[PDB]
């Protein structure tokens, strides 16, 4: 439905996005399979080239010139990136992020595939919390996806790991939880918490100060 | 580019001088600066459609020819404002004229130049890099629902020479310039696009997630789909303002536009008086509805230009948050009051007519108008996928579809929710005639819900047949009196009246009513329809043997059964709990069980 | 049984076939009536508006004319 | 008295139509049920 | 001030039916006013309806005949017609031009407003809530009316539409838990009509706040085309800017739409469904809408128009683009009024789009909206009742039907029936409404909520 | 070939609606094909379709928003509408204008068609003889296409007629007791329908032998008119030059119908019946003839247009023209539809007239004629038991009478519904049909010769 000129055009962005997105991703060059599986547009970035010499490179066909591959080789590198930059305090592995990778790739439509939803559903949780108030349901809300972010750079989000996918359905059903009903939302957390193999679920990811808040928050609960 | 008035003659004016004019360039008419577009050209002569009042316009007054067609502004601060047919904000309008009148020739920026915006640039795009049209490089917090998204305008590429910091903006500030072919185009937060011109996407995809709404008749029998095409024939009373504050309320969306085309001067006070005090719950707390809302009003008695343009304005704003990846869905009052201002247009143009006065290109507008929509890859590097749903809404002047505006819409929508006359006059809400409505998407959401219920599909298929098979023994019994019935014949009578009360009909302004989602709906229908089954085994299996088993039998035997199914319309979600729901529907299935057990 | 069953069926038949012959001859002619009169009428009404759209292209037409 | 007197419209075609339909499905049940009648009055009237 | 003397002109280009086409016109301005001095000194007046180039098209009002093409002279006044009005026209008799009938003076100028009307702002526009308490059953009952709305009376020719609107006019009122101000449109009104609104209004004592404008079937045609913007533009001087409550009636907007017809015919436009122009709907819209509550004002105007409807119809154009406009209608039929019934109001083909927002606690009483709900259903049935009847016979219906049949006959009676004399409060009206429900057992009345039931129905 | 320089023409008269009027245009050509450039260097193409002396006047397929009177240039071709054509383009998908949207190249042409083409001259026209088979029980068995009839399949909105004439695309072939090819034109369809017929057809593997043209809803109304005559041109090339058998199916003629109403308005031209063309009867004959066999070849052409009924009445103009000058019909009805019986065809309103020259020995089977026969009897006597068991009852039926109501239940869920991916040939049609008519003993089974019934009927 495009134009001769908006097609090219639309494929000039798309190979500079990719090589921003590289960069953003990979920013020291650690990532030598994923690298070179971009190479072939990569060489079309990190030098001056000018828009306008890449559109006509496009037209004469000298780029990857087909939209719809490169769209779907574009999203598999974008989707990955936001597996990375969802997480900002804990590190993923190089080889869990060629081994996802490789999943992203392989599967028939990521869009629609079970990784994208899951990633979507984080960074619901986390888009909430960067403008929330240190309530008591936004005080668990922060420690149960604080734990998520944890599990997911450990174990990877193309594993159906049961603890992440405990915490997704928790999280969000707190999320969608009335602000008002206090008792529920801290039936809630108390139930996650204690439910868990871990004596101290929330040691050393969350800080003293967290810690802290969420010791006082359910003894003023329960105290009075 | 200064022409001159040579006739006028109603709302269309005939002006001379304008030699370099070009078909729907804007124009300015008279003193008071009218809005006008060219609609055809003779010679150096243009004949140009007004969008006001005419009155007053003398031969000789000036015409100001602009080079734009008639526009958009698309930026922040839409959501929550109330725009004309033409995009004049009317709260600003009221607000800085101080009157309750609306001034011929009034200039209001479509969207404030004075309101500080808080932008947020992409924090990857460095000066020097290559960008595209639809390409995303900001946001705008416009507040706690809907994110505003700044994208390059269509038709506009190159590379990034200047991005603003993180900072408060205004509307006219520059945000980002670019630099193509050595010409530096300096953008703000707001871009301007033709209401006539289709925004491009990447591919157009099909529609294969739901677009649930709060009433059960529609989704059991005639679901309409996210990028879904559907029309509502207009009938007081039998749903359609509840089906337009349930569908802006609970439904599966994330932008909601209302634009209406002749509406009623207190109808439209009624929504304006709504919106900004409709809530609904978000994420635990409850905020109102004109935050992710944006309407546009238009009432009978504005001019038939602005009553035309309406739907274009409307569906202009609609594709413009597609493009964010938001998933949108547009409800039209009436699309008879457009194909109206195309008649009214038509004869005072003096163009050869078709059926009953409309021009013969009628479905040629209205089939421009449906196919702006679906689910679609959107343009830009971040690959995101947006939606338009479009409801349109015929008024019938009777359920015979000869109607020229009826068959034309036919021809086109996918799915076609009909109001049954003779349901409205039994107070029968919400009143759908469901034999002769019918939904396209089908086959599209089979793969849904196979994989998320698995149940509903074929509870689907039996409840069509039931119902149908009772218009049928329905035509008979009017004449024999019941005097003759097989066993399995009376049953389906039973089940299907069962279904008509106690399913398919919803008191919408109930608690329980107001939205009822679709896993409980499901729920509903699982079990009246496993009672069928039942039933109709028990009275078959045992027919032709010594303990026949008969209709009267099975309502003396489990009475208190067919009162619980009459009762799950009362589980009242939200306030209870769905856990519970499922829990309860789970006890009246086992109930059913036990109770035929013991009965054979 | 015989006799008390029978004049009844005699009585039904009868009901039921001065129903029928009502039907055939009393409802429907007059449906078939009214219905080719609503055809004819609105026969009508497409020629007046023949006429008058006819009339308006020829008045263009003699517009036309008067301009060149 | 020799029409129904509804106004002539596309509506009324409609409207008539759909009338005289049911008309010709009732007038055929009944026939039916005539038939049902003679046949067992006859047999009745045999034996 | 427009301190610039008028234009006259004998350049007559020509004359056709209640048009003059004019030519040598100096910078003509459309929908200007043309004042036509006759060879005879005969004065009248026209509106100019289209211009082009040198030449304008006029509308005269009071009629074509005598004018010539030669000596006729034609003063542009170089303005919109703006009328005088004034807050002093209560109590007085105009006719359908705004000129005194009443051996009155000239209605001084307090101010001018232009008759095309000046819209008003969706944004400040207030929704009508308070409901007028009618006195008839059938309004107040089932549609009842709030004030501010917009529901014409439809009905055909020989039915006492002037009486239900003359009844409304002289028992209106707020439902209680001051008065209206009356702007009286008569659009080709036979002269036995026009004395017995006339006579009504004086009978009453009610004069005092009537302002009526009469073009009777006997006067121009063409007049009466600007007659119902005069009179709302009264209406609106009076509810927008004097704080009055005022009720506008217009006798019959049909004339007024053949009027239209004769002008568009007249210069040869093309026309829509049954020759009248494809602009209708406009030029019903800009009357209709002018209507409704306003922010930071106290008044209101309430629409009451009537309409005849031509073959007894309500398909032909004129009712139809009414019904897309207006919020419901009465429609007074035609079998009702056969039976000696009075007034003979159809519930069915009748709604009032205010109704469900006028009514309920707080407004008028709980159960209003449910009784209504109710009754409209089971005389709905009660119809297909009697369609099932002519057919089968009273011999072959089963009890439901005849307990429908019961109520739909005593209803009729009972409720509709009410006689032009006897006014009946809403609550009065419900407390009937529930007499006719009670005849059906409690099992029947699905309409109605168990709570409503158990509170109301045994009494 | 030509070879005479292209003019340019920057001379317009004027832009009204669709048209454009041209000036100073040397000798220009009625049907003339020219590209139009706009100041922004938008291309768009048109048709001219009026000369009158040098003054052109030429309909754009786009929109006309943007064309001035001053800049925009005209490139006259100096032909008309010719439709390149190859056996390469089967297997490839175009739009309306003939261009291709499937990523593919440009149509390199073996020969270039005017695409109104000629009448095929009776003299030489082959009455129809095999079957061409569809796949679907419902019209192969009971109501089957001969192999050069044009017989329409009536549906009402909202009835899946496109889901059919997908199946109809993917199943249908030769009887088979490598030559066969489908090319298929829809005709105002919307972007969701679009998708369908794309994706299914290349998704089965059945687009090696499909042509398909796809004209949108939002494509332009003139586009739609040629759409039907480049499919037809398409299959004259292929059935009549290469040897080979061509079905077409035009879907949604109602569709084109509307179109062709545009075009008619755009001439000025005075409407007819019901707003349609006068001519729409010579239109439709135009494009449904051009089909069938021919003297001294061995390809044909079959055609299957499907039809919107409005209203779902068969008498409008659409379905009315198109079956008086076609042969028989398919017939979707909608009960069947309700009753979630697919394919949804009723097979006692349809008819095949060319059904006794496609069926018998030599083409099918030589029980074929007969198993028609005796189903539709038992078909329609199933029906009228089934009406008498609603009024006497199951206990006042005898046994034959419940063994045409075990046929008709039988009937409706083996013979009728089908499913849409499953190929039934006419071999196990016909079998299908004696394992139904084997409920019955011989002696009921009347319209089968006792040959026949020996030979087929046991086992």
């Amino acid at each position: 439905g495009l134009t001769s000129e908006q097609y090219h055009s639309q494929v000039v962005g798309k190979i500079g996005y990719i090589a921003r997105c590289m960069q953003t991703i990979d920013p020291e060059n650690n990532l030598k399979k994923i690298r070179e599986d971009y190479q072939d547009v990569l060489i079309w970035a990190e030098k001056n080239y000018r828009f306008e010499e890449i559109l006509e490179a496009s037209k004469s066909g000298k780029c990857p010139n087909d939209l719809d591959a490169l769209s779907r080789r574009s999203l598999i590198l974008q989707e990955l990136l936001r597996l990375v930059s969802s997480i900002s305090p804990f590190k993923m592995k190089l080889d869990l992020i060629e081994s996802q990778y490789e999943k992203m790739k392989q599967h028939v439509n990521l869009w629609k595939s079970d990784y994208h939803v899951k990633l979507n559903q984080l960074n619901q949780l986390t888009d909430y919390l960067k403008n929330a108030a240190p309530t008591p349901k936004n005080n668990f809300l922060r420690a149960m996806t604080s734990v998520l972010q944890m599990q997911i750079a450990q174990y990877g989000i193309t594993e159906d790991n049961e603890g992440i996918n405990q915490l997704f359905k928790l999280g969000l059903h707190l999320l969608a939880m009335a602000n008002e009903k206090i008792d529920e939302q801290y039936h809630l957390f108390k139930g996650y918490v204690k439910d868990q193999p871990e004596e101290s679920p929330f040691e050393g990811i969350l800080p003293a100060e967290d810690q802290k808040i969420l010791v006082k928050t359910m003894i003023d609960y329960a105290m009075p | 580019t200064f022409g001159y008035v040579h006739g006028v003659s109603g709302p269309v004016v005939t002006a001379c001088d304008m030699a370099g004019a070009a078909m729907y360039e804007l124009v300015r008419v008279g003193h008071s600066e009218l809005v006008g577009e060219i609609i055809r050209l003779e010679g150096d002569m243009a004949t140009i459609q007004v969008y006001e009042e005419t009155s007053g316009v003398s031969v000789g007054d000036p015409v100001l020819r602009t080079g734009k067609p008639l526009s958009v502004e698309l930026g922040p601060g839409i959501m929550g404002a109330i725009f004309d047919g033409i995009q004049r904000p009317l709260s600003d309008i009221s607000s800085q004229t101080q009157s309750i009148y609306i001034p011929r020739g009034v200039n209001v920026s479509a969207l404030s130049r004075d309101i500080k915006w808080e932008f947020i640039p992409s924090k990857n795009l460095r000066v020097g890099s290559h960008i595209t049209g639809g390409d995303i490089y900001g946001i705008v917090n416009e507040n706690s629902l809907i994110k505003h998204k700044i994208m390059l305008p269509p038709r506009s590429r190159g590379s990034v020479t200047y991005i603003a910091p993180p900072g408060n903006y205004d509307a006219s500030d520059v945000v980002l310039e670019l630099e193509f072919e050595g010409v530096k185009e300096k953008l703000s937060m707001v871009q301007v696009w033709p209401v006539r011109q289709v925004r491009p996407v990447t591919e157009k995809l099909p529609a294969n997630h739901p677009l649930l709404t709060g009433q059960r008749v529609l989704d059991a029998l005639f679901p309409c789909v996210q990028g879904g095409t559907t029309a509502i024939p207009g009938a007081f009373g039998c749903g359609k303002t509840v089906i337009s504050q349930s569908l802006s309320k609970y439904s599966n969306s994330d932008v909601i536009i209302y634009v209406g085309c002749g509406e009623r001067g207190n109808e439209m006070s009624e929504v304006l008086r709504d919106f900004p005090e409709l809530t609904m719950e978000v994420d635990g707390k409850v905020e109102s509805i004109m935050k992710r809302t944006a309407l546009v009003a238009n009432t009978s008695n504005m001019p038939v230009a602005a009553r035309e343009a309406s739907i274009y304005t409307g569906i202009t704003l609609s594709e413009y948050f597609r493009d964010m990846g938001y998933h949108v869905s547009m409800m039209a009052d009436s699309t008879s009051r457009w194909a109206e201002a195309l008649r009214e247009i038509s004869g005072r143009l003096a163009e050869m007519p078709a059926d009953s006065g409309y021009p013969a290109y009628l479905g040629a507008r209205l089939a421009s108008f449906y196919e702006r929509a679906g689910r679609v890859k959107c343009l830009g590097n971040p690959e995101r996928e947006g939606s338009v749903s479009i409801v349109g809404a015929v008024s019938p002047p009777g359920g015979d579809f000869s109607d020229p505006v009826t068959s034309a819409t036919l021809g086109i929508v996918q799915v076609f929710w009909g109001l049954d006359k003779k349901l409205a006059q039994r107070k029968h809400f919400p009143s759908v005639n469901w034999l002769i409505s019918y939904s396209k998407y089908m086959r599209a959401l089979d793969e849904y819900y196979d994989k998320h219920f698995t149940e509903f599909v074929p509870l689907r298929t039996k409840a069509k047949e039931i119902l149908q098979e009772e218009e049928d023994l329905a035509e008979i019994v009017q004449l024999v009196g019941k005097a003759s019935l097989a066993e399995t014949d009376k049953i389906t009578l039973e089940v299907a009246k069962l279904i008509k009360d106690d399913f398919l009909q919803q008191n919408g302004y109930t608690p329980y009513d107001r939205f009822c989602p679709f896993y409980k709906t499901v729920g509903m229908l699982s079990n009246m329809i496993s009672f069928y089954d039942m039933a109709r085994r028990a009275v078959e299996t045992t027919a032709q043997s010594d303990n026949k088993i008969t209709w009267s039998i099975i309502r003396e035997h489990m009475g208190e059964i067919l009162y619980k199914l009459s009762s799950m319309k009362f589980k009242d979600p939200v306030k209870d709990g769905e856990a519970k729901i499922k829990a309860d529907y789970a006890q009246l299935l086992e109930d059913m069980q036990n109770a035929f057990r013991s009965l054979e | 049984s015989l006799q008390t069953s029978f004049v009844t069926l005699d009585e039904a038949i009868k009901i039921t076939n001065r129903r029928v012959n009502a039907i055939e001859h009393v409802i429907i002619p007059r449906i078939e009536r009214t219905l080719a009169y609503i055809i004819t009428e609105l026969d009508e009404r497409e020629r007046e508006e023949f006429y008058r759209l006819k009339k308006i292209q020829e008045k263009k037409k003699i517009i036309k004319e008067k301009s060149e | 008295k020799d029409r129904i007197e509804i106004f002539p419209s596309r509506m009324a075609q409609t409207i008539m139509k759909a009338r005289l339909k049911g008309a010709q499905t009732g007038r055929n049940l009944l026939k039916k049920k005539s038939d049902a009648l003679t046949l067992r009055f006859r047999q009745i009237l045999k034996k | 001030y427009l301190s610039q003397p008028r234009l006259t002109y004998k350049t007559v280009s020509g004359v056709n039916g209640p048009l003059v086409i004019l030519d040598h016109v100096k910078f003509p301005r459309y929908a200007e006013i043309v004042h036509l001095t006759l060879p005879d000194g005969t004065k009248r007046s026209g509106q100019v309806l289209e211009v082009s180039g040198s030449k304008a098209v006029v509308q005269v009002f009071e009629g074509t005949s005598g004018i010539d093409a030669k000596k006729t002279s034609c003063e542009f006044t170089g303005d919109i017609l703006r009328t005088p009005v004034s807050e002093d026209m209560l109590g007085r008799v105009f006719n359908g031009s705004g000129k005194p009938i009443d051996r009155g003076p000239v209605v001084l100028a307090e101010d001018f407003l232009d008759i095309m009307g000046q819209p008003i702002n969706p944004q400040c526009r207030i929704y009508p809530e308070e409901m007028i308490q009618t006195g008839i059953s059938a309004i107040d009952g089932m549609n009842s009316i709030a004030r501010g709305q917009k529901i014409p009376i439809f009905s055909a020719a020989g039915l006492p539409h002037n009486e239900i609107a003359a009844q409304i006019c002289r028992q209106a009122g707020l439902v209680k838990k001051e008065n209206f101000a009356i702007v009286f449109a008569a659009m080709g009104v036979n002269m036995e009509t026009a004395r017995f609104f006339k006579s009504d209004f004086e009978e009453n004592g009610s004069m005092d706040n009537v302002c009526l404008f009469l073009n009777l079937a006997n006067d121009p045609t063409i007049e009466r085309i600007i007659t119902p913007r005069l009179a709302l533009t009264t209406a609106e001087f009076l509810a927008y800017q004097c704080e009055k409550h005022v009720l506008v009636i217009l006798t019959d907007m049909s004339s007024y739409a053949e009027a239209l017809r004769e002008v568009s015919a007249a210069r040869e436009e093309v026309p829509g469904r049954r020759g009248f122009p494809g602009y209708m709907y406009t030029d019903l819209a800009t009357i209709y809408e002018r209507a409704g509550r306003v922010e930071g004002r106290n008044g209101s105007i309430t629409q009451i128009p009537i309409l005849t409807m031509p073959n007894d119809d309500i398909t032909h154009p004129i009712p139809d683009l009414t019904g897309y406009i207006t919020e419901g209608q009465i429609y007074v039929d035609r079998q009702l009024h056969n039976r000696q019934i009075y007034p003979p109001i159809n519930v069915l083909p009748s709604l009032s789009r205010l109704m469900k927002s006028a009514i309920g606690e707080g407004m008028t009483r709980k159960d209003h909206a449910d009784v209504s709900n109710q009754l409209y259903a089971c005389y709905a049935i009660g119809k297909d009742v009697q369609a099932m009847k002519a057919v089968v016979g009273e011999e072959a219906l089963t009890s439901d039907d005849l307990l429908y049949l019961e109520f739909l006959q005593k209803f009729e009676k009972n409720f509709i029936t009410q006689g032009p004399y006897e006014n009946r409060t809403v609550y009065e009206t419900l407390d009937i409404g529930w007499q006719l429900l009670r005849i059906f057992p409690k099992e029947m009345l699905k309409r109605i909520p168990q709570s409503t039931l158990s509170e109301f129905y045994p009494r």
